[PDB]
RNA sequence: GGGUAGGUGGUAAGAACCUCAGAUCCGGAGAUUUCCGAAUGGAGCAAUCCGGUAGUUGGAAACAGCUAUCAUUAAUUGAUGAAUAAAUAGUCAAUUAAAGCAAUACGUGGUGAAGUGAAACAUCUCAGUAGCCACAGGAAAAGAAAACGAAUGUGAUUCCGUGUGUAGUGGCGAGCGAAAGCGGAACAGGCCAAACUUAUCAUUAGAUAGGGGUUGUAGGGCUUGCAAUGUGGACUUGAAAA
RNA sequence: CCUGAGUAGCUCGGAAAACGUUAUUUUGAGUGAAUCUGCCCAGACCAUUGGGUAAGCCUAAAUACUAAUUAGUGACCGAUA
RNA sequence: GGAGAUGGGGAGCUGUAGCGAAAGCGAGUUUUAAAAGAGCGUUUGUUUGUUAUUAUAGACCCGAAACGGGUUGAGCUAGUCAUGAGCAGGUUGAAGGUUGAGUAACAUCAACUGGAGGACCGAACCGACUCUCGUUGAAACGAUAGCGGAUGACUUGUGAUU
RNA sequence: UGGACCUAAGCUGAGGCUGAAAAGCGUAGGCGAUGGACAACAGGUUAAUAUUCCUGUACUUACAGUUAGACUGAUGGAGUG
RNA sequence: GGACUGUUUAACUAAAACACAACUCUAUGCCAAACCGUAAGGUGAUGUAUAUGGGGUGACACCUGCCCAGUGCUGGAAGGU
RNA sequence: AUCAGGACAUUAUCAUGUAGAGAAUAGGUAGGAGCAAUCGAUGCAAGUUCGCUAGGACUUGUUGAUGCGAAAGGUGGAAUACUACCCUUGGUUGUGUGCUGUUCUAAUUGGUAACUGUUAUCCAGUUUCAAGACAGUGUUAGGUGGGCAGUUUGACUGGGG
RNA sequence: GGGGAUGUAGCUCAACUGAUAGAGCACCUGAUUUGCACUCAGGAGGUUGAGGGUUUGAGACCCUUCAUCUCCACCA
């Protein structure tokens, strides 16, 4: 069925387009990740009329995403010290969402589908790298420090 | 019970006809498949629903 | 059979199918339903008969009749001698309560019928409780004395007002008549005769 | 209120009283109404046991009397509030309803056999009967044609007679058996959605509350005029009469 | 411009109607339309003709019954009934 | 209309034309090329009352072993679980240990201790192998005399449960 | 001797799960002795009651006042039971 | 004849019958196999192949021979249906 | 979602092809006259099938004038410039889906662990781990299935069998 | 009751798609060892299941049958 997509995806389309994709990748992957949107104004001719507003809507959500990027870039003070043996036992046990226990609400939201961090989420006692992707062009670099309480 | 939560449509009892038209009571069950939806601030709540309501849910934009 | 929670399901969809069928918005319409039904009529293009049908309603309503009773009276008068367009008029106007209202001791026809049914009414060769007996042109209808024992009296006055085909003396409570109502005394509220031919089709 | 000269229920005599300021008795309207029982403060082996809370009276207090309240579920509202910032889950409080029973009877729906017959038996019949369960109501159910059906045809539903044991349907066997039409009982047709429009919601409304509309010889909305102020209801409050 | 879509149809298993499943009605699984020059129906089906407007709601009366109250009746029983 | 006879109600039903599967024809019709031949027809009605038989209902009455659906039963009994209680009395004397001899050191032997055994005899207790009696009995299963087990796979009380 | 104290098998069981319906399972809580904790013995008396009535001598638990001393220490942890 | 002690047809059969320690085969890697229900749930088992379930034989001692044609079970490339 | 491969199945092109005969390895059929030839021939150079080592052919450059005896000898059902369409097969790009071996996670699953509701082995929510489009469940269709159910299993007979 | 395919030496099989039937085995002969086999090679063993139809050219392509097989169907 017909689906319009938001961001840039390796297959199918680029920014605006109409793709006939199976609901499995659409209703479970493209939609929760904000990579696509359902029938605009509930039809096709309705979609054509509303595209003259969809362009500016895409511009402003990208614009607020740039605003979101500045807010994380102005602080870089997300701090966490672990409680462990320390000398022979060093590993971050915060998983990933404990760090989001310091982003959403307190500071920039930084949703679970937005931060494209690896599956190791940092396992070091020193400065590390956090990568977050607001859009398909912006890359976010965060440097959190670690240690012993 | 084995029933949908969106609608109230439940099982359908009927006959199991075979060769020689031997009668044995059988039960057709509805396709209760888990499904998550966004209602009241998008609150996701797993709800066992019939595939028909799931198709109905998919076309009605609720399921996103 | 559990915590159905109609709020949970109704809001769950906000449109779907079942909500809109049920949509608590559902108003009352407790007067729209009754009144318009009530009774209608008008004339149309394709069947013509619309005029005839509407006239029947008016005619039947003028005396407070159910359609079944009317079919009986038409069946009775239909077979006799000939062009009986003078007979059924006497038959329709021969109602006892109609005569009681036209006699002038009741404010309205239905009130007279109520009186008749409540046993106010004394006849000649008989007495009367049922407000539907078909009376003969020259018959008397002596009113009871208990009714005068309940002076509301306001009635007697209407009696004298009368219409020429009825001869009744006020206070003395007595009545009869002759020269059955001509069409003048049956005003243009309902004065037509092709509803009559219609009843031959519907009633054999 | 009616109505009297007796009354104090039966096995029932006697003792002792009441009663003409109108008793006993009959009718209408009220008062009281222990405990168990849906039982509902908690329990429990029914007619029992053990309480909490807020009052008030005695005591010097424990305590003891005398009152009211204290179940659960659902809906609404308000307060509080996790994992986890927000927000919910959850928690608490208030208000409103529900519980159960019976009429060995009728209704609807779900579920649903077997004895038996077919001279055996499996299709079939029995029979959608018995039974089980849910929900009522004073009836219930049904109901206003995307219909019958073959015609210059009828024009909601329901019930009765006929059509007929007919057309048909059946290991074409046992069996089963209408729908039209006709004659009768009664008769009544209404109302929303969408268009269009109004006001408001970070108006992303795709939502809320109003006006407009309810159809088939198509209807309604858009624009523009004439005629209308009536008739009738399945309708609210009152007053009066029978 | 509006006239009720996972709807009407279709396929696979069942059923309701007198019918032992089939034109009509219904549904467990799957699929899936159109918008008055439209859609459904007139026992497979097609064309002509005709009939009717599905996928929204409510509807008194005639109909079914008597545990109970009042009056009454019986070619009903009269202590093994 | 009296819980009436009845009046209204002709909706319908039987007979009046039959033959053919049927369209169809008609005192004729079916078969057939046939008119011939043959089959069927070319007339005797209807509504009630009574009797007899018959069809559907339980159908003249009594009688099954059964089948299906629902409830009540583990106070007897079978098992399991929880918590308690009981086995008079008397014998046999294991493993093991100690000491001594012995062994190069073991092994082995002797004495003492120890008191185990689905151990032994035998009461209460549990069970029921035999004779006799009883067989409408004292008793819907016992009585007398014997009999087996009797510290255990034991017996039993209470409560729960299938 | 049993409740106002406690639990075993087991029962019930808000929420909750499962199931055409009735219902089944089950958490927190609550019941549930055949067990655990808890202070009275001797004698006499009536036709019928007696660690219960009477005599004699005791013990236990609460509340208030008072004297002296002491900082009191659980819905939880630990030991015993 | 049964190894034994024991258990069994309440109310005609206590035995050579059943059971028993022991032997062997088979299934089972744990959300195990197996089992009650429709399912939840539960037994197995708060166990883990030195463990659990099922079939057969039945102390101890010595032995248990041949047949894989048929049936059952396990595995198998392709090929035919 | 996806990687390839093969399944659901078999996709598109011209070469190529000896019956013999026939300067010819003719698989064809016809059509068509003259044709190559800067609408530059030729030839070797060399890639290749192939061998009835003949032939199918050629490709490209060589190149600078030979041409085409497959115009025209030529035989042949088959043909002789030139134009079409006529086919197996080498060659062309496919394999969409499932599958067949794979990878990934977001559907979904857990009788892994943790926190909260919560003084709580259940349940719910949030994670973490392990799986993963598998599994489980629904519908449809085969196989096995006395575990279970409803029934049948004749009559004559010097009684019955 | 259809649908497909097969039929070739005596047997088991190539089928030599029309430009004129072959192989192993069966059998005869020859060689072949002290003997038996074994081994090698010639010869023999074919009217192409049968009939009909068409081309100049069919066992070979078409039609019809016969027998066989595998499929389906397979409620008198
Ligand atoms: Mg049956
Ligand atoms: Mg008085
Ligand atoms: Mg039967
Ligand atoms: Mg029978
Ligand atoms: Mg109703
Ligand atoms: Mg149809
Ligand atoms: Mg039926
Ligand atoms: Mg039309
Ligand atoms: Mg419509
Ligand atoms: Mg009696
Ligand atoms: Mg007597
Ligand atoms: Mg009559
Ligand atoms: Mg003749
Ligand atoms: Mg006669
Ligand atoms: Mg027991
Ligand atoms: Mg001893
Ligand atoms: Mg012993
Ligand atoms: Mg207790
Ligand atoms: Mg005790
Ligand atoms: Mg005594
Ligand atoms: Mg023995
Ligand atoms: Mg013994
Ligand atoms: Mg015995
Ligand atoms: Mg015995
Ligand atoms: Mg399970
Ligand atoms: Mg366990
Ligand atoms: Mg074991
Ligand atoms: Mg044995
Ligand atoms: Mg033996
Ligand atoms: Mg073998
Ligand atoms: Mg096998
Ligand atoms: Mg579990
Ligand atoms: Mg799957
Ligand atoms: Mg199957
Ligand atoms: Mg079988
Ligand atoms: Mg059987
Ligand atoms: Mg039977
Ligand atoms: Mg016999
Ligand atoms: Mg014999």
């Amino acid at each position: 069925m017909k689906v319009i997509l938001k961001q840039d995806v390796s297959n199918l389309g680029k920014r605006f387009d109409v793709v006939d994709v199976k609901d499995g990748y659409a209703i479970h992957f493209l939609f929760p990740k904000k990579l696509a949107a359902p029938l605009t104004k509930k039809s096709l001719q309705d979609r054509d009329l509303f595209l003259k507003k969809q362009q500016e809507h895409y511009e402003i959500n990208k614009a607020l995403s740039h605003k979101l990027k500045e807010v994380i870039e102005q602080t870089e003070l997300h701090f966490s010290l672990k409680e462990h043996n320390g000398r022979p036992y060093g590993s971050i046990i915060t998983k990933q969402i404990i760090n989001q226990a310091h982003t959403k609400g307190m500071a920039l939201q930084k949703f679970m589908f937005k931060d494209n961090v690896r599956l190791g989420f940092g396992d070091h006692e020193i400065t590390l790298h956090i990568f977050e992707d607001t859009t398909a062009v912006l890359k976010v670099k965060v440097t959190p420090d670690n240690g012993v309480k | 019970a084995k029933k949908d939560q969106l609608t109230l449509r439940g099982p359908l009892y009927g006959n199991n006809r075979s060769h020689s038209k031997t009668i044995t009571r059988r039960k057709w069950n509805v396709n209760l498949q888990p499904c998550k939806v966004k209602t009241a601030d998008g609150k996701t709540t797993r709800i066992l629903v019939s595939t028909r309501t799931l198709r109905t849910l998919k076309k009605h934009n609720r399921l996103s | 059979k559990y915590t159905g929670s109609i709020f949970k399901r109704s809001r769950r969809l906000g449109f779907s199918l079942l909500e809109n069928n049920k949509e608590f918005s559902k108003g009352k319409k407790r007067k729209t339903i009754p009144g318009q039904h009530g009774n209608r009529f008008r004339s149309s293009t394709m069947s013509g008969y619309a005029q005839q049908l509407q006239e029947k309603q008016r005619m039947q309503y003028m005396y407070g009749i159910t359609d079944k009773q009317f079919r009986r009276l038409f069946r009775l008068v239909l077979k006799q001698r000939g062009n009986l367009a003078v007979n059924l008029f006497r038959v329709l106007e021969s109602r006892l309560d109609n005569i009681v209202y036209r006699m002038g001791f009741a404010p309205t026809r239905r009130s007279a019928r109520q009186l008749v049914n409540h046993g106010h009414v004394l006849l000649n060769d008989r007495t009367v409780d049922t407000p539907s007996i078909i009376l003969n042109p020259g018959d008397k209808v002596r009113l009871k004395a208990k009714t005068i024992k309940i002076p509301i009296v306001k009635a007697a006055s209407e009696s004298g007002v009368v219409s020429p085909f009825v001869e009744t003396n006020n206070k003395t409570f007595e009545g009869t008549y002759v020269r059955f109502p001509e069409r003048s005394e049956l005003p243009a509220g309902i004065n037509e005769s092709y509803v009559v031919e219609w009843y031959k089709r519907l009633v054999k």
